[PDB]
């Protein structure tokens, strides 16, 4: 409706009987492949993303949001956990840290 | 010539791959919309007989 | 053919002519109107040779290659429904690449989602897809992956009653 790609504002300006829309819209680019999964299994738990979406570039796997790409450790302020893992088809198992982990161990 | 309706771009789906952008292009784009066209009268009087 | 006729008619000036570009005029608008209707992508999608979708299953949707005319099922069903100087226009897009277009918006929706219509089409697996849109609608992603199954049943029972309803209701 205001330009092609993901619309962030647009201009207004006068024309002889008429108005031109300068659509100012967000493009993707330089996409890459990776590996993904719709949930990761942690201690018999299933998780999910918050708000992004987990990938792998072959040995390790983050977290990152779905319009750009900006890995991130799979934690559990990123994630939520809902049910076990025998459920969901196509989880992987990986490690989910934990950032109170190293205050009580200290 | 029989038209071409756009370049073929086969989607490499499969079941665990996802494409992520790692980058991202600013594009302005133009959209001219007509708003008014010019107001005429006639005079239909005037017209048809002087 | 009477030429009086016309020399009498050249005394009503240029009628003819305003008719005349008023049907042109409305014949290219209808070419225009499929242009903006159906023309809206300039990349030919295509699906994998595999169907593996998760259980979705998109064969009423998707072209035939059994079909010489590459329509689908229910396209197939839809153009089966559908039954002195005046000459008719063919059409600028014709219905195999009219139907080349649907199949090509059906390709990048079910492998790409919405990313190609904002720019490059960006692979994804169609359970994500879904549970994207699922998010979208304010619905968590747990829902749809634990309840998938039943989801991609009742999405396949709902495409055949669509079918069928196509086919019943005159
Ligand atoms: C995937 O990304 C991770 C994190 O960027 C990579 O792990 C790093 O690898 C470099 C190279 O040896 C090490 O110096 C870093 O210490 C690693 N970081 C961590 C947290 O382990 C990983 O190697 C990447 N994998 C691939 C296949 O590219
Ligand atoms: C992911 O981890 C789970 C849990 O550790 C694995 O499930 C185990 O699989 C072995 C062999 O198949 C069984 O003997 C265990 O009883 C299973 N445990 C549970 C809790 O189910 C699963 O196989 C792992 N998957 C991968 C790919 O490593
Ligand atoms: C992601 O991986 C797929 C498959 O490995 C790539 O698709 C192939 O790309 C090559 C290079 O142009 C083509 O010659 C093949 O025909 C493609 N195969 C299919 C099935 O499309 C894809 O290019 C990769 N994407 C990125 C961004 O690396
Ligand atoms: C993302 O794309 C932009 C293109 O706008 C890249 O910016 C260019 O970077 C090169 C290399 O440093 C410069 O020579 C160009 O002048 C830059 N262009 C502009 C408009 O500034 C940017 O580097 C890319 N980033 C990544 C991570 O790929
Ligand atoms: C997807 O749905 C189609 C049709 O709903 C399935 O095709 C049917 O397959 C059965 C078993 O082979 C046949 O008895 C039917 O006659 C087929 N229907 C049609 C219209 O051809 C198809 O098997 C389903 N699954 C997949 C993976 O494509
Ligand atoms: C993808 O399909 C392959 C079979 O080709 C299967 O082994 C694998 O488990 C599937 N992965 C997911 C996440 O469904």
């Amino acid at each position: 409706f205001c330009g092609k790609g993901y619309h962030l504002m647009s201009f207004p300006q006068s024309a002889p009987h008429g108005v031109v829309f300068l659509h100012v819209t967000y493009v993707p680019a330089q996409e890459k492949n990776f590996t993904t999964a719709p949930a990761i299994c942690h201690d018999g738990k299933a998780h999910f993303p918050r708000e992004g979406v987990f990938v792998s570039n072959g040995t390790h796997w983050f977290v990152t949001q779905r319009n750009f790409y900006e890995p991130q450790i799979i934690t559990t302020d990123n994630t939520f956990v809902s049910g076990n893992c025998d459920v969901v088809i196509g989880i992987v198992n990986n490690t989910v840290y934990d950032p109170l982990q190293p205050e009580l161990d200290s | 010539y029989t038209m071409s309706l756009g370049a073929e771009n086969s989607v490499a789906y499969s079941n665990n791959s996802i494409a992520i952008p790692t980058n991202f292009t600013i594009s302005v784009t133009t959209e001219i919309l007509p708003v008014s066209m010019t107001k005429t009268s006639v005079d239909c009087t005037m017209y048809i007989c002087g | 053919d009477s030429t009086e006729c016309s020399n009498l008619l050249l005394q009503y000036g240029s009628f003819c002519t305003q008719l005349n570009r008023a049907l042109t005029g409305i014949a290219v608008e209808q070419d225009k109107n499929t242009q903006e209707v159906f023309a809206q992508v300039k990349q030919i999608y295509k699906t994998p040779p595999i169907k593996d979708f998760g259980g979705f299953n998109f064969s009423q949707i998707l072209p035939d290659p059994s079909k010489p005319s590459k329509r689908s099922p229910i396209e197939d069903l839809l153009f089966n429904k559908v039954t002195n100087g005046l000459t008719v226009l063919p059409p600028l897009l014709t219905d195999e690449m009219i139907a080349q277009y649907t199949s090509a918006l059906l390709a990048g929706t079910i492998t790409s989602g919405w990313t190609f219509g904002a720019g490059p089409a960006l692979q994804i697996p169609f359970p994500m897809q879904m549970a994207y849109r699922f998010n979208g609608i304010g619905v968590t992603q747990n829902v749809l992956y634990e309840n998938q199954k039943l989801i991609a049943n009742q999405f396949n029972s709902a495409i055949g009653k669509i079918q069928d309803s196509l086919s019943s209701t005159p």
